[PDB]
């Protein structure tokens, strides 16, 4: 059905990044209209601007030099119904370090029923040059290593004390 | 040897009679009136019959009475009293009635009469002309009661009409229908119902029907104690429900808008109808009842709208509940039976929540598994009695009568026929009868073969290829008429049922859609060289033939209640048909006729009654129906039971008695077998002549060292430890284990080291005994199998090409990681060492069952060969009236200019065989089966539009297979399972270490009489003692027990609050009572209380209560915290426990229990490795199938809880049909083959058939097998207890 | 649907007439959609007259030719919708026809009475 995953926090520069805004429903089955809008304040700036606002499968993006041609819809496609407010960015810089917001609005359709509702998502990214490696792969390469080490050394071991054990009972009898 | 009874006859004997009187033994059973004419004077004089003899007992002969004679063994005691004081018994009138009364042809009349009369109590709204009909019928039912009386009368004396207890019913219907004839009382429906009474004098005229009912009515009487332990559990479980669930089910989600500013109290005023109810609350599309709600974030969500209240009524028209203590007791009864179980376990985890499924567990294992089986060993143990005595007095009796023939016996002391003997060989050797054989099977096959999407060439080439067979079976029955005695050739049933055959291929031939299936019946021709289709012949002979009567009974017991039902609720069926249908129309099930009415009861039977006793009580009154229902699930299920039981033994033992050998007379196909075995050796052996005419001690001081390294418990520990590590983290793939990024990278690099631990094993294995020990075992080569698969994933994921379909597939296959665990657990390897032996036992008698449902199969996809097409409207599922698109022409033309339209067919039908194989199974387990049979009732041709009921009696296709290839082929497995259990010179479920256990434990049962304790004299406790040791005290404890029962089933949901502190302070009585008898007891039982185990169940009894109490007081006061509070206030239900005590009925019940857990502890190990292998491979594929049927926002493969939770649900096959047919879906319009899942790339919303039918057939296979594996061990720990 | 009412009623002139018009549904009785039909009628052929009606509740058209004498005497929820008329008169024999509509039941209930004007 639907995930909700939260998003990376590593945009590499020069490089593609994508933000993944995931707001579902509670019940799948039910019918909904749905729109985003993205705003955006950078490390060193105080209130958020709006970016972009997607809706009725169109883009639009705002009159933003640090955005201009650099960022593409890349959610829920083909519907009016949307849970997956992603977008992505072709060409990551230095100004697309700050927090982002990503307001969904969603517009439930039930019988006689017509209900309104409201989630906001946020959203941190730090740019960086270099990609370093995630202290949980890392720990957990180390561990398996040492893990297979120690196995191997407590084999090894049991194997010499045993063959000098048997050696000695056949020599004995 | 009989004087005439004269007058001097009459008054001597009455002389004799009053003299001893003034002055002032048994009857036997060989003669006694109405048994037979015995034999020691043989005939009986022609010039006397009927006349009033001197009576042939000298027990009766100081009574008054006399015996007739009927021209038959039949012989009746008559009165000598006179008829009613106005009748001598020499006078002509009485004379003539006993005639009448004596002749056959009378007891021929009452049965016409009773016939047609249940032929036309058949009728629903019968015409004007049946009541001529009726009065002539009430005429003759008329002059043989009057007979009756003028014979020997009302109520004179012994032997009069009214003395034997089945006259009773004729006088009663005979007075209603005379006292109804005018008078005006009651309604017609209650009046006409009492002429079904008449049907009851088939019974009394038919002969052996009345022993057999007489058999029924004393083992119903003798079934009480398991019937009151019934009772009494599912009470204590109705109580555990109420308990934890109350007001529930009452669960619903409510708008957060509520305009108007209108309270919820305010709305539900003024709301009555479906969609006002709708416009408040949230339905999904197509239900009748408002969705349930939950509290915990396990329970159910409802959407955002909405928030959760506890207001409206409860499901299923408000009949499904745990509110009050009937309406639990009600939901518990059926749960015990499976009855729709499934949908009363999704609704409670929906309104409460997930968590709750263990109490599902824990009481399907209790009911629905331990007290049913015992039910039924109890039952069948009157039967091993019974028969058991009825045997040894009929060896008894011919052991006499050969003794009495032996004193007598002791006292005594060329035209045609020179051309006609060719064919006398040539139609009898061996070729010709194999040749016939060969011939048959081909033409299985050959007739297996059709299908719906027939080309032409095929359907010719069938049409030819039938048309040849049946020339060859003609040729070859001419050639046993015209060249064989056409009258010895009809002393052989063979030869009688293979030219009705003939004869009726002819009829086809030389002419409907049925008469090309009789082709099918001479597949049983096999029986005569195949020892268990024969085995299934007697089964079937034996249903008709010995133990035909009780085929009878429950024939006539059916017929009853399909009558009773359609005269009590026929016209509320029809008057009252809007309350249960919002079209307006009847139901697909009612009882206005007489066929439906039938069919509700063959379904009540088969075990589907809740669902039908819904609309019972909606449309006819509560307390109606209930009553009718329960009365037809305890006849009808006893009933058909017994006929289960009686014939399966008949079959089993009376029939099975080896007195001749395996086929004594040659066999046509051993001699044809022995003949190609001669020709192949000598041709082998003359063509081998043909061709031989033309022509250093380290390499063992280190495998010692690792041979020993593979030995240690520590060793055994560290792998078993990894096993079940590797194993678990499997459960962890759920969908959403993308958002879990730490535990995905450490789950990615332990399945390296486990990889390599694995491997290690392997060599060092390897090393440690060598190949030959190695890949001799078959836990080794899985073993080796596992690693390799594991091995192989290794290498290509380090290699690359993770994306390739074959590696993804072999990825997939990791699921079979825990059966790594079946070899080194010792109970799940003894059961898997059980089990395996029973394969070859059991192989021919599935074989014989697989040619069963073949033949059904071929009949089926004759009958209904893609004709489950239909014009659907797809908004809203409904078939488009047969009126506007007749057919697929006209449905395609609609598809042209509408847009949601589809010319639709079901998933699971008969367009071939193997579909038609599924639809069978489907059927035979109940589960799907009613959307076949709307299907198939619908019928009308190939490419023409369904019309409703217009094939209405094709539900006897169905009902046929139900009666033959599901009760005959059960019937036939469960018997060649009792004599494999015969066939052992002598547990096999139990390992070495629990058998030391269970011998040590079988004392304890066996225990000698405890000592009693003395009599202790000290002032004020002496009389404690005394007080406390009498039959008094202990049962006005029980009897408060009892009361105490009734105060807490007297709660329910919305009482009012003096109602709850009034129980509250009744129990805090109790509570105080029951610490009091405690402290006698001990200040009474010095030293003693607590060395009997009852007493220290009474003392932790009294502690749980007071602190139960308390920490109910305490948390109501703080620490709101409902869940909690409910189950801390559930120990209060250990008074109610304790009453098992002092009932020799329960006990035993549950030493039988504390005897076979250790049995049904293996097995369910062994279960709950299947399952989650299961449910692992669920996760893998059928995580993203459409949520549809029975899978959805809660059931589904998503996790592992909801992947176990619908595997614990399909364990008892409970709608396992329902989360098939999501995965049946392969091609659009009902899949979306590029779907997005977000926060996921699995692009692809339906699964492959072919793995789900196999999953889903498989499961329901081993889970059948081992609960008949489990019911098997509890079984024989009973028959040892007993 | 099951209609109650008297083949032929005799009253005397001058004295009150109760006409019997009883049915029985399954189905509760709610005013919300309830129907009644009384008519009024000189003979079988003859034209029919619309004088009490119930679509909500109780309407009395006050035809002149019973002028004010027609009441309602019944109860819909007990199922018995009869009418009282009072002082009755020569002119008012006649044939009264009873039509009910209680849905979700589609039948239509008729029930016709012949009243005779009695000395
Ligand atoms: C051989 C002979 C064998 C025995 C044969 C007879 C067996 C059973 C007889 C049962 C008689 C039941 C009489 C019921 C009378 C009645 O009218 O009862 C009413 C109550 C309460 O209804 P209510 O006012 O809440 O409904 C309000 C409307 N609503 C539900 C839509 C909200 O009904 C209730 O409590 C429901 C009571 C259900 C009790 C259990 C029924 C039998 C099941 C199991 C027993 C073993 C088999
Ligand atoms: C006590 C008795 C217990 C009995 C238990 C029975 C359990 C149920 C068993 C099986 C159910 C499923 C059977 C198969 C369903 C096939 C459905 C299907 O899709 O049908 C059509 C397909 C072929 O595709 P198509 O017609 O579109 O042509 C495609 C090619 N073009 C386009 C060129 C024409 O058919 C195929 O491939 C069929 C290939 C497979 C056929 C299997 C037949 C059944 C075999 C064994 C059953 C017994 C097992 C006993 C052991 C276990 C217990
Ligand atoms: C939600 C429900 C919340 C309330 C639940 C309340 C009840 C649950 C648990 C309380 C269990 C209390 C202890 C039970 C065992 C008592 C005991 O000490 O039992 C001893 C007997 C073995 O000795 P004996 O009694 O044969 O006497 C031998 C000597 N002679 C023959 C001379 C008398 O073992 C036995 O019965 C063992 C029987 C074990 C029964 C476990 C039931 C679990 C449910
Ligand atoms: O049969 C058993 C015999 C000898 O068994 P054993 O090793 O002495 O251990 C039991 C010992 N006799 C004891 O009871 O006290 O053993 C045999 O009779 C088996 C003889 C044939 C097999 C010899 C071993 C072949 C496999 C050796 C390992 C090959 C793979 C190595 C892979 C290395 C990594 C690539
Ligand atoms: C779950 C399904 C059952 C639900 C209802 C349970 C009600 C009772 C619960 C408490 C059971 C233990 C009470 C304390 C021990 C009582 C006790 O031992 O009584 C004595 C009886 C055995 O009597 P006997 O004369 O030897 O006859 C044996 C046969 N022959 O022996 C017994 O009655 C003891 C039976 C214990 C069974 C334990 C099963 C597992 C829990
Ligand atoms: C009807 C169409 C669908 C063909 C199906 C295949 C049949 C030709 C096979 C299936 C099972 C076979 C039978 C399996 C076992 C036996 C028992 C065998 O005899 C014994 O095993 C005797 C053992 C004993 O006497 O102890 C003789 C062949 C026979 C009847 C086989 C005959 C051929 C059968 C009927
Ligand atoms: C032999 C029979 C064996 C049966 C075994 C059944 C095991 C059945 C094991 O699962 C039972 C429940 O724990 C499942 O539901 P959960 O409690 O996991 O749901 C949690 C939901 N939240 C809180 C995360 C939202
Ligand atoms: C070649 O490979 C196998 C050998 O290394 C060992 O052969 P085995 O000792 O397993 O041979 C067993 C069979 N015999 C030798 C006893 C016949
Ligand atoms: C989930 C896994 C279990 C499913 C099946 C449970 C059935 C229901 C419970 O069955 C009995 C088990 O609790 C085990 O009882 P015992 O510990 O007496 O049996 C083993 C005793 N020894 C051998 C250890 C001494
Ligand atoms: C001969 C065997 C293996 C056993 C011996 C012990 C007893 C009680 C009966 C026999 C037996 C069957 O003959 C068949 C089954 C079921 C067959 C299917 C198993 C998956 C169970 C089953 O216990
Ligand atoms: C980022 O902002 C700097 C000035 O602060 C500007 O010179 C540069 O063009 C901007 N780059 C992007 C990619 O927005
Ligand atoms: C993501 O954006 C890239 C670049 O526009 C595009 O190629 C790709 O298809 C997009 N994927 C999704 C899931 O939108
Ligand atoms: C980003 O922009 C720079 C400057 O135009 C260009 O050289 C580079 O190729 C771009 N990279 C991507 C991935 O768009």
């Amino acid at each position: 059905g639907c995930v909700e995953v939260d998003s990376e926090t590593e945009a590499v520069y020069g490089m593609t990044f994508k933000i993944l805004c995931i707001s579902c429903k509670r019940r799948s089955e039910t019918n909904a209209e749905t729109f985003t809008e993205w705003t955006f304040r950078q490390k060193g700036t105080e209130e958020f601007v709006k970016i972009l606002r997607y809706e009725n499968e169109v883009l639009q993006l705002e009159e933003d030099e640090r955005f201009e041609g650099r960022v593409v819809w890349n959610g829920s496609r083909g519907t009016k119904d949307l849970q997956d407010l992603s977008i992505f960015i072709t060409n990551v810089t230095y100004n697309h370090s700050g927090d982002y917001e990503c307001h969904v609005y969603r517009l439930l359709f039930f019988e006689n029923y017509e209900h309104n509702t409201s989630v906001v998502k946020k959203i941190h990214i730090e740019v960086v040059d270099k990609a370093n490696r995630d202290m949980a792969s890392i720990v957990s390469e180390i561990m398996m290593y040492v893990l297979i080490v120690v196995l191997t050394i407590w084999l090894v071991a049991e194997m010499i004390y045993c063959y000098k054990k048997i050696a000695a009972a056949t020599e004995t009898a | 040897s009989f004087v005439h009874f004269t007058k001097q006859s009459l008054a001597l004997i009455e002389q004799r009679i009053a003299e001893r009187k003034s002055k002032e033994p048994k009857p036997s059973s060989d003669l006694e009136a109405g048994k037979q004419l015995p034999f020691i004077y043989g005939d009986i004089p022609p010039g006397m019959v009927s006349e009033p003899l001197e009576d042939l007992d000298p027990y009766y002969a100081d009574k008054k009475t006399f015996i007739v004679l009927n021209k038959g063994k039949t012989i009746f005691r008559f009165n000598a009293t006179p008829a009613l004081y106005m009748l001598s018994p020499f006078s002509p009138l009485r004379r003539i009635s006993i005639k009448i009364l004596v002749h056959s042809l009378f007891s021929m009349l009452i049965m016409c009469t009773i016939l047609t009369n249940c032929i036309f109590m058949t009728m629903n709204n019968p015409p004007d002309w049946t009541k001529n009909v009726e009065y002539t019928f009430t005429g003759i039912y008329t002059f043989e009661s009057l007979v009756k009386i003028l014979a020997r009368g009302f109520c004179v004396g012994e032997f009069t009409f009214l003395r034997d207890p089945w006259n009773w019913l004729d006088f009663v219907v005979i007075v209603f229908a005379y006292l109804t004839e005018f008078v005006n009382l009651g309604n017609v429906s209650a009046l006409r119902t009492f002429r079904v009474l008449r049907a009851l004098k088939t019974i009394s005229v038919i002969p052996g029907l009345k022993t057999i009912v007489g058999a029924l009515i004393q083992s119903v009487k003798k079934l009480s104690d398991v019937m009151i332990l019934t009772v009494f559990c599912l009470s204590v479980f109705a109580l555990i429900g109420l308990q934890l669930f109350m007001g529930n089910l009452k669960h619903k989600c409510f708008r957060n808008s509520l305009e108007n500013n209108e309270t919820l109290e305010s709305i539900m005023n003024t709301l009555e109808s479906e969609e006002d109810f709708r416009k408040y609350f949230y339905y999904l599309e197509g239900s009748k009842d408002a969705l349930l709600c939950g509290f915990s974030t396990d329970s159910g969500q409802c959407p955002e709208g909405y928030t959760c209240v506890k207001i409206g009524r409860n499901p299923d028209y408000g009949y499904t509940s745990f509110d009050t203590f009937s309406w639990a007791f009600l939901a518990l009864f059926r749960l015990m039976t499976q009855d729709y179980w499934e949908n009363l376990y999704q609704q409670t985890l929906r309104a409460a929540g997930k968590t709750y499924m263990i109490f599902f567990v824990v009481v399907i294992f209790l009911g629905s598994f331990y007290l049913i089986n015992l039910i039924l060993a109890v039952v069948a143990m009157a039967y091993e009695e019974q028969n058991q005595a009825n045997i040894e007095e009929a060896k008894q009796k011919e052991l006499e009568f050969q003794q009495m023939l032996d004193r007598l016996k002791k006292e005594q002391e060329p035209y045609w026929i020179k051309f006609k003997k060719c064919i006398y060989f040539i139609v009898m050797d061996p070729f010709v009868d194999l040749a016939i054989t060969i011939c048959i099977v081909l033409n299985t096959l050959f007739m297996a073969m059709e299908h719906h999407p027939m080309t032409e060439e095929f359907k010719n080439v069938l049409a030819i290829g039938n048309l040849v067979f049946t020339g060859i079976f003609a040729a070859e029955m001419v050639l046993k008429l015209i060249a064989m005695d056409p009258y010895e050739y009809f002393q052989v049933g063979w030869n009688i049922f293979d030219s009705l055959i003939v004869t009726l291929s002819l009829v086809e031939l030389f002419l409907l859609s049925v008469l090309r299936s009789f082709r099918l019946l001479r597949v049983f021709k096999l029986a005569k060289s195949w020892p268990t289709l024969n085995m299934l012949i007697k089964i079937i002979g034996n249903s008709v033939g010995a133990l035909g009567n009780l085929t009878l009974v429950l024939a006539i017991i059916v017929f009853i209640f399909a009558v009773v039902g359609m005269q009590l609720f026929g016209k509320s069926y029809k008057e009252c048909v809007c309350k249960i249908n919002d079209d307006c129309t009847l139901p697909r099930w009612h009882m206005n006729d007489f066929f439906h009415s039938f069919l509700i009861v063959f379904r009540v039977l088969c075990g589907e009654w809740i669902e039908t006793m819904w609309d019972c009580m909606e449309v006819a009154g509560q307390a109606m129906c209930l009553i009718v229902y329960m009365m037809v699930m305890v006849i009808g299920n006893l009933v058909v039971l017994n006929l289960f039981l009686a014939l399966l033994l008949s079959s089993f033992s009376s029939d099975n008695l080896t007195a001749i050998e395996e086929d004594p007379d040659a066999n046509n196909l051993q001699i044809a077998v022995t003949r190609i075995k001669k020709g192949i050796n000598y041709v082998k052996q003359t063509l081998r002549e043909f061709i031989l005419k033309a022509f250093g001690k380290i390499w063992w001081n280190i495998r010692k060292t690792c041979y020993k390294i593979v030995e240690h418990s520590w060793f055994e520990s560290f792998i078993v430890l990894m096993i079940l590590l590797s194993s678990g983290a499997l459960a962890f793939e759920d969908i959403y284990i993308e958002r879990k990024k730490t535990i995905k990278i450490i789950l990615e690099y332990a399945d390296k080291i486990f990889t390599y631990i694995f491997i290690l094993e392997m060599l060092l294995k390897w090393i440690a005994y060598g190949y030959k020990t190695y890949f001799t075992n078959a836990w080794c080569w899985l073993d080796f199998l596992i690693v390799d698969v594991s091995l192989v994933t290794l290498v290509a994921n380090t290699l690359g090409y993770s994306d390739l379909g074959p590696i993804k597939s072999l990825r997939t296959l990791r699921a079979l990681r825990p059966l790594r665990a079946l070899s080194r657990f010792e109970g799940m390897r003894v059961v898997v060492n059980a089990l395996i032996g029973a394969i070859p036992s059991i192989m021919n008698v599935l074989l014989v069952c697989l040619i069963f449902w073949l033949i059904f199969s071929i009949m089926g996809v004759n009958l209904f060969a893609g004709k489950f097409y239909e014009c659907i409207n797809t908004t809203d599922g409904s078939r488009f009236p047969a009126s506007q698109v007749p057919n697929r022409s006209e449905c395609f033309a609609l598809m042209n200019v509408s847009q949601n339209v589809r010319w639709k067919n079901l998933k699971v039908n008969f367009d071939n065989v193997g579909l038609g194989y599924l639809s069978l199974l489907q059927v035979a387990t109940f589960k799907g089966w009613t959307i076949i049979m709307y299907a198939a009732v619908d019928s009308v041709n190939v490419d023409k539009q369904p019309k409703y009921e217009y094939s209405l009696y094709m539900y006897i296709y169905f009902v046929v297979f139900i009666i033959f290839g599901s009760f005959f082929t059960l019937n036939l497995f469960i018997g060649v399972i009792i004599d494999n259990f015969n066939q052992q010179k002598k547990d096999i479920f139990m390992t070495e270490e629990q058998k030391k256990y269970y011998n040590a434990m079988k004392k304890l049962g066996s225990k000698k009489p405890q000592k009693p304790i003395p009599r202790p004299g000290n002032k004020i406790q002496g009389c404690i003692f005394d007080l406390v040791t009498n039959q008094a005290f202990d049962i006005s404890i029980m009897v408060l027990i009892c009361l105490n029962m009734v105060t807490m089933m007297v709660e329910k949901e919305g009482q009012s609050q003096h109602m709850t502190e009034v129980l509250y302070w009744i129990n805090v009585v109790f509570i105080i009572l029951f610490t009091g008898e405690c402290v006698l007891k001990l200040i009474s039982l010095r030293h003693y209380y607590f060395t009997v185990g009852w007493n220290i169940f009474d003392f932790v009894v009294v502690i749980i209560s007071i602190v139960g109490m308390f920490l109910a007081d305490l948390i109501e006061t703080y620490f709101v915290s409902p869940t909690l509070f409910r189950v801390i206030r559930l120990a209060r239900i250990g008074r109610i426990l304790r009453l098992v005590k002092g009932a020799k009925g329960i006990r035993t019940l549950l030493f039988a229990l504390m005897m076979s857990l250790p049995a049904l502890f293996n097995i369910g190990l062994l279960l709950f490795l299947v399952m989650f292998i299961y449910a692992i491979f669920g996760m893998s594929n059928f995580a993203y199938v459409k949520k549809e049927d029975g899978i959805n926002d809660m059931f589904n493969f998503e996790t592992f809880g909801n992947s176990m939770i619908c595997l614990f649900q399909i364990t008892t096959s409970a709608g396992w049909d329902g989360l098939l047919a999501p995965i049946l879906n392969s091609k659009p319009p009902d899949c979306d083959p590029k779907k997005v899942h977000p926060g996921s790339s699995v692009e692809g919303d339906c699964g492959n058939p072919s793995v789900g039918i196999f999953y889903f057939v498989s499961y329901i296979i081993i889970s059948f097998l081992v609960v008949v594996n489990m019911y098997i061990a509890v079984i024989l720990e009973n028959f040892s207890v007993a | 649907m099951e209609v109650t009412v008297p083949a032929t009623l005799n009253v005397l002139n001058g004295s009150d007439a109760r006409l019997p018009c009883t049915f029985n549904s399954c189905y509760t009785v709610n005013h919300k959609q309830f129907s009644l039909n009384w008519t009024y009628q000189e003979c079988n052929n003859c034209s029919e007259e619309m004088f009490l009606q119930f679509r909500m509740k109780i309407i009395n058209l006050k035809l002149e030719r019973f002028q004010d004498r027609v009441e309602f005497s019944g109860n819909p929820s007990k199922y018995d919708v009869s009418v009282m008329l009072r002082n009755v008169q020569p002119e008012d024999e006649g044939i009264y026809n009873c039509y009910i509509m209680n849905p979700p039941d589609r039948h239509r209930g008729h029930g016709k009475i012949h009243l005779q004007v009695l000395m």
